[PDB]
RNA sequence: UUUUCAUUAAUCAAGAACGAAAGUCGGAGGUUCGAAGACGAUCAGAUACCGUCGUAGUUCCGACCAUAAACGAUGCCGACCGGCGAUGCGGCGGCGUUAUUCCCAUGACCCGCCGGGCAGCUUCCGGGAAACCAAAGUCUUUGGGUUCCGGGGGGAGUAUGGUUGC
């Protein structure tokens, strides 16, 4: 990442999976970046703000992308507690 | 899969799972008191018992040795202790 | 030839050799 | 591979660097042991008497 | 039968992390495992863990962060000296930038960098990176 | 499976030592049986007297009379 | 035997879905219109196309032929795909529900619903297909 | 739903759900879908919790409205049951419908005239049309599915648990999604009930 | 002239996407060599690994096609490998070069000891597997060179790895498998997690999601 | 099993028990089948295949012999890692059918659960040269414990020596 000079010496910082915290590879074509919308507290309309989740190929193939999205949505307060 | 609290499993799942493969070990057996129809004296018996037990009060068989839990004689009422 | 018949020839040869 | 505080590494390192500054394939600025790895065959072939006799314009 | 409980513990954690489970159960629990896990936590690989104490021999439940690539045991417990430590950290670790060998020394159970700092050899337990 | 125990040095050494005989090169070398059978007896060159010249035919795929000497 | 080749089939089809209104049941009319419609290479080929056009124009009245955009029946198909009954099919008088569903509802604060009737659960326990 | 009173489901909605019979599951349960199930009953039939069904429908709606161009959002049906429902959805929401036969290489083969690069995929029955879900693995395409009690979850990002075999239920679910998406977007209001009726989204068998 | 068919292609032609690192960040498929020919055309050199004649027995006799193995890369952390079978060597070469451009991946570099100047070696000990052939890359000290066979030396040099230590196991005589193994080994460098890549990633807008406003017009 | 002992264990040079079929000694008996052998066919020839007969043997009792594609061509002990429906033995819980008249209580069913076995289907867990394997996975990100054992193909399981056996 950083040499003793100070400057960052790298092509690009890769995205880590929101679920498993593994590096999403360059040619990870089964990897997903899903945007979930934010509602206005009163009216319940798409204000413009959104919250992004990234899932790697492994978690998609396993079939645990569903529970991973759900539990992230629960944690971030998109899905109601219980 | 992927999110279970190994720390706090639900008590119905705890009871279903094998006595030795529980999170903390506890026996499925229990101690119960027997009230014989032709006697006043009370006796305590093990739920899975191995010996034909006798009530010296009236000199009558109480429970029978079986593959699992000991079958009590007809009339003798069993009640759970603590 | 067949390996079982190689073995049988070898035993016939060992019988005549020893005697 | 030896630690930065070892007397042997210090003494030997300084002696090597001194000799490579003396022969003229480095300068006082770039006089760190790490920079020894950044030399090449050109640097050493430049210091041949043949090369210097040519470079000073005695020979043509 | 079971020999070198640490081997089972580290193998269990390794498989759990490869599969992508957020918690892993280790049984039984010994001081050696607790100290090894403490060293792994201190450098920020596993994080918090709980010692479920039954009277016989404890179990551990370890929260897993997606950081640990590999955590191996070295059996038997080889005798490691300061002069031979370069050879070991050259052989096992993937890079000179990161990774740690856990030695049991007279000082205690600790990583190879602290072993160099405090200047004491010992027995190799395992490695993680 | 290989025994890895701290006190298995004899077992490993014994095994490795006796299993080297199943190597073609080691057995031919160390056992003094190749040397006596070798016509030179472990000498690079050797001197002899000629008996007769002889013409040895080549293998099947290409035919020729290779000139040789019985010595 | 005699099977109509991909050429006469393809040609015949595109002729139907372009000039459905122009064609009819009679072979000779279809034969005569096929001359005016398409520049066609030879008489035999035109006769074979005219014949199979006749054959398709028979079965178009019987039912809708697959992969032929006539444009006529698409209107009444769109009409059949844009139909709604005056009362909603979902609006039953009393909805007959099993107990555990009423349990599932009353745990979500829907226990006050009087439109739902709870029928007694089945007395015999057997649902699986007899194996063997 | 974000635990807000505005996004809580009403009596009419659960009456609409129970009418179609969306709470009637299959006989089999897949290990991933156990979290959505209420309870196993005599007759063999599993029951789906309507609250969690609603939660996943709101999450699906939240995912659909996040996309800017509604043409990007793609909707697929293989079985005859969910054909009309999808063709109606695409008419209201403004999505791209695929109905019946799904051509392999549709999302992958760039040279085909029917080639399409959607940014989302909503599926009817993930068992019935495995091909588009499989193709979604090659193009980084997030996938929403109306899952039954028994269904594989391989390449399914948002799984709405609901009955699929009932012709009313599929149409009703598609209707509810369509309403939720257009409501969330702000084209239609929450005060006035939506003028389109669920039977418009149902299947008419000859 | 080039008229793209993919949305990414139209975005690249309108100078919307700046660098190829953006594509590798969001991990999209690349189905057009002209995208690479845009960003990396100036600095790309390609080398023909071999021309393997492969045959199919038919009633008439043998049938012959040529397998062209070609490696492409600029010496600044960008390498790719193409393989194509065809009737003519030239058609195989051209096709192989197209597949090679399509299959380019970014190569993460690193330091042996203290981190001073630009990175020169592989970051960690990485491995690549292919059909029996194992190839392991190991960090080497500065100005060591590439200690390996010619075939991985091509791809490691074309990846701009200055210094490295290679160890190979299996049938390396099979140049296809050996080249594939070492390429996969290089390709693995970014997939390997290292402590300086532990921080919680910030989610940037996706180029399809970002410039939807332009794709409706073009 | 809310019983007892409290590390007594795992795997194993030497040394042991057992070990199909055939085979060799003595006794008993010999129905069928049947090496050898006698014929009749087929065939250029058939010393075989096909058919009729038939000795030893096949069977039992007491001695030997220690080998089979003795195979899952896959050592044993221990941990972890995906689902699914059956099945065998035991246990645990629960509507309803039936028999022992009826009440329980035992059987036969039915729906779940738990442990140990015989297996099977599915899966991009992951391996492998692949065929395939939930083990043949957890292997260059290489160390749980331990025994036997291979090192290109022939020569050859041959020669010689030892030892076991009539």
């Amino acid at each position: 990442m950083q040499n003793d000079a100070g400057e960052f010496v790298d092509l690009y910082v890769p995205r880590k999976c929101s679920a498993s915290n593994r590096i999403i590879g360059a040619k990870d074509h089964a990897s997903i970046q899903m945007n979930v919308a934010e509602v206005d507290k009163v009216t319940g309309r798409f204000n413009g703000q959104f919250k992004t989740y990234a899932i790697c190929g492994a978690i998609r193939r396993m079939g645990e992308s569903d529970d991973s999205i759900l539990r992230l949505a629960k944690a971030d307060g998109i899905v109601s507690k219980n | 899969p992927l999110a279970k609290d190994l720390l706090h499993p639900s008590p119905e799942e705890e009871k279903r799972k094998h006595k030795k493969k529980r999170l903390v070990q506890s026996p499925n057996s229990y101690f119960m008191d027997v009230k014989c129809p032709g006697c006043y004296k009370i006796t305590t018996v093990f739920s899975h018992a191995q010996t034909v037990v006798l009530c010296v009060g009236c000199s009558t068989v109480l429970c029978q040795p079986t593959g699992g839990k000991a079958r009590l004689t007809e009339g003798c009422s069993f009640r759970r202790k603590q | 030839m067949r390996a079982k018949w190689r073995k049988k020839r070898m035993r016939r040869l060992k019988r005549k050799r020893r005697k | 591979t030896l630690d930065e505080k070892d007397p042997r590494r210090l003494f030997e390192g300084n002696a090597l660097l001194r000799r490579l500054v003396r022969i003229g394939v480095l300068d006082e600025g770039k006089m760190k042991l790490d920079y020894i790895l950044g030399l090449k065959i050109e640097d050493f072939l430049e210091r041949r008497l043949q090369t210097q006799v040519f470079k000073l314009g005695l020979a043509k | 039968v079971r020999m070198n409980v640490l081997a089972d513990a580290l193998k269990s954690i390794n498989n759990a992390e490869k599969r992508g489970k957020r918690q892993v159960l280790i049984r039984p629990c010994s001081k050696v495992i607790v100290r090894f896990l403490t060293v792994m936590m201190k450098h920020g690989y596993i994080g918090e863990f709980e010692i479920i104490d039954d009277h016989r021999a404890g179990k551990i439940v370890v929260n897993l962060t997606g950081r640990l690539n590999k955590c191996g045991v070295i059996s038997p417990r080889f005798d490691v000296q300061l002069k031979d430590l370069e050879k070991w950290q050259n052989n096992l670790l993937p890079s000179r930038q990161f990774g740690f060998i856990v030695l049991t020394t007279s000082a205690g159970i600790m990583d190879h960098e602290e072993a160099r700092r405090k200047h004491t050899g010992g027995k190799i337990l395992g490695f993680f990176f | 499976g290989k025994c890895r125990g701290l006190r298995t040095a004899r077992k490993l050494r014994s095994h490795r030592r006796d299993q080297k005989w199943h190597d073609k090169q080691y057995k031919k070398a160390h056992l003094g049986t190749a040397l006596k059978a070798n016509p030179f007896g472990g000498a690079s060159h050797a001197k002899g007297i000629v008996l007769e010249k002889v013409g040895v035919e080549a293998k099947q795929p290409n035919s020729a009379i290779r000139k040789c000497v019985r010595v | 035997g005699r099977v109509r080749t991909k050429t006469v089939k393809k040609a015949a089809r595109v002729i139907i879905e372009k000039y459905y209104t122009r064609l009819g049941n009679d072979f000779h009319t279809n034969k005569r219109v096929c001359e005016e419609i398409a520049i066609i290479p030879s008489k035999k080929l035109r006769n074979k196309i005219a014949g199979y056009v006749t054959h398709l124009m028979k079965r178009i009245q019987r039912g809708p032929v697959r992969g032929i955009s006539i444009k006529l029946q698409e209107e009444e198909r769109e009409r059949r795909d844009n139909y709604v009954p005056e009362v909603s099919a979902l609006d039953q008088e009393i909805i007959e529900v099993d107990p555990d569903t009423k349990e599932m509802l009353k745990l979500l604060d829907f226990g006050s619903l009087s439109n739902l009737q709870v029928t007694q659960p089945t007395v015999g326990m057997n649902f699986k297909t007899p194996r063997g | 739903s974000g635990a807000l009173d505005v996004l809580q489901m009403k009596e009419e909605d659960v009456l609409k759900f129970l009418a179609a019979g969306t709470h009637l599951g299959g006989t089999n349960l897949d290990f991933q879908m156990e979290q959505y199930i209420y309870k196993r009953k005599s007759d063999g039939i599993y029951i789906i919790n309507l609250k969690r069904t609603w939660e996943k429908l709101l999450l699906a709606a939240r995912a659909i409205v996040a996309i800017e161009n509604p043409a990007d959002v793609s909707v697929i049906s293989s079985r005859n049951t969910g054909q009309r429902a999808v063709l109606k959805f695409a008419a209201a929401t403004g999505a791209t419908p695929i109905a019946g036969r799904f051509t392999p290489g549709t999302f992958t083969n760039q040279i085909q005239a029917a080639f399409r690069e959607p940014r989302l995929l909503v599926v009817t029955d993930p068992r019935a049309d495995h091909q588009p879900l499989t193709e979604a693995s090659y193009v980084n395409l997030p996938t929403i599915a109306l899952c039954n009690t028994d269904s594989p979850l391989r390449y399914v990002d948002i799984a709405i648990p609901c009955n699929n075999k009932g012709a009313h239920s599929v149409g009703l679910m598609w209707w509810m999604l369509a309403r939720e998406v257009l409501r969330m977007r702000g084209t239609i209001s929450r005060e006035h009930p939506w003028e389109v009726m669920p039977d418009l989204y149902f299947y008419r068998d000859p | 002239e080039w008229m793209p068919v993919t949305k990414l292609g139209r975005l690249v032609k309108d100078m919307k996407i700046k660098s190829l690192e953006e594509i590798y960040l969001f991990s999209l498929p690349i189905k057009e060599s002209e995208i690479i020919d845009f960003f990396l055309g100036a600095s790309l050199k390609d080398e023909v690994l071999k021309i393997m004649p492969v045959q199919k027995q038919t009633r008439a006799g043998q049938r012959t096609r040529f397998k062209a193995f070609v490696a492409i890369g600029d010496y600044n952390g960008h390498v790719g490998l193409g393989v194509k079978c065809s009737k003519e060597v030239a058609t195989a070469i051209r096709g192989a070069i197209i597949l090679a451009k399509l299959s380019i991946v970014p190569v993460r570099r690193g330091y042996w000891g203290n981190k001073i100047g630009k990175p020169h070696t592989v970051p960690c000990k990485v491995t690549g597997r292919c059909g029996s052939v194992l190839v392991r890359l190991i960090p080497a000290p500065r100005g060591t060179g590439i200690v390996s066979a010619p075939v991985p030396k091509k791809l490691l040099m074309m990846a701009g790895i200055d210094d490295c230590y290679t160890s190979a196991r299996g049938c390396t005589a099979t140049l296809g498998n050996f080249a594939k193994a070492t390429f996969d080994a290089i390709s693995k460098t970014y997939s390997y997690l290292t402590p300086d890549l532990w921080k919680e990633t910030v989610f940037t807008k996706s180029p399809y999601q970002e410039f939807t406003d332009h794709l409706v017009k073009t």
